[PDB]
């Protein structure tokens, strides 16, 4: 079954954020070993580096000091059992 | 049929879109000429950033040269080759 | 190594072309809302008429409904259905 | 062989005109029986009615009282021996 706790596939779910402050993409998964990818639309992949961007299967993605490059439609993807899932969020500054 | 939010959003988002640009704006120097056509089709950044602080701007450019006809008042008209600016990549940035 | 006059001409000539329109200008009344996306893709008349006496305008229209998100500050964010104006036929006419 | 006296395929030849006054599309043919068609970019076909629009294998097309619906890129087309030929004219109202 579904790897993501809350799944927003049609309408992204809003996420108010603040430039310079932390931002959290709520795509938490049902298990610690589920591999999740973070994509920015149009075309970009956010790479957790352990610092500015951090993964936490229980929270989601944690971006410290959210820049302009993160205001937008962000999508989390996880493939469980040959199946691809994705939840979308739309960050709205201010 | 209603257009789903996702489509509307991706389709409207800041990207290079074919724009029909008036030749006079590009060359506001040759006002002694009358062009044909008066406007041309150019790839230009367009669309929204969806954040008043951001603006959609070009992050990669290139030129294109086209055959434009210039008519000189009363004294003939020739086919001149004009170079125009095109936007290859657009990006939402802080104004 | 250059766009042929004919191409440049037929491609630039007044016709219905995809335009990315700002939702506000269309609905300059709901300024208490913030839309997402802030602009939408609509077919609109565009291109040149190549004669200052003429202007490219719509001779046939229709509406299109799109799923738009409105964010009423410090409050809900629901997906509303919006109708937009589209140009199906364009024509060069005297201004 | 070729039905056109003057052959303009690449660059349309200009034809200064005057709205309301007469306009003549100079696409004359080498035979009085050759059948020529006049079209206006991009969706139009000008039909000679014997009145406002008149055909004349020796002159070309004669339009009396040329409206705005004639300012533009006009083309004459004729098919001779399974072959279609065309000359383009560009009407410029000063």
């Amino acid at each position: 079954g579904r790897p993501f706790v809350e799944m927003y596939s049609e309408i992204p779910e809003i996420i108010h954020m603040t430039e310079g402050r932390e931002l959290v993409i709520p795509c938490r998964v049902t298990s610690p070993n589920i591999t999740v990818t973070l994509k920015k639309f149009p075309l970009d992949t956010l790479i957790p580096d352990g610092k500015r961007i951090i993964w936490d299967s229980r929270k989601g993605f944690i971006i410290s000091n959210a820049t302009y490059k993160e205001i937008g439609l962000l999508t989390c993807e996880a493939t469980v059992n040959g199946h691809l899932y994705k939840t979308n969020y739309l960050t709205h500054r201010q | 049929e209603v257009v789903k939010f996702m489509d509307v959003y991706q389709r409207s988002y800041c990207h290079p879109i074919e724009t029909l640009v008036d030749i006079f704006q590009e060359y506001p120097d040759e006002i002694e000429y009358i062009f044909k056509p008066s406007c041309v089709p150019l790839m230009r950044c367009g669309g929204c950033c969806n954040d008043e602080g951001l603006e959609c701007v070009p992050t990669e450019e290139s030129n294109i040269t086209m055959q434009i006809m210039r008519i000189k008042p009363h004294q003939g008209q020739h086919i001149g080759e004009m170079s125009f600016l095109q936007h290859n990549k657009c990006e939402c940035r802080p104004k």
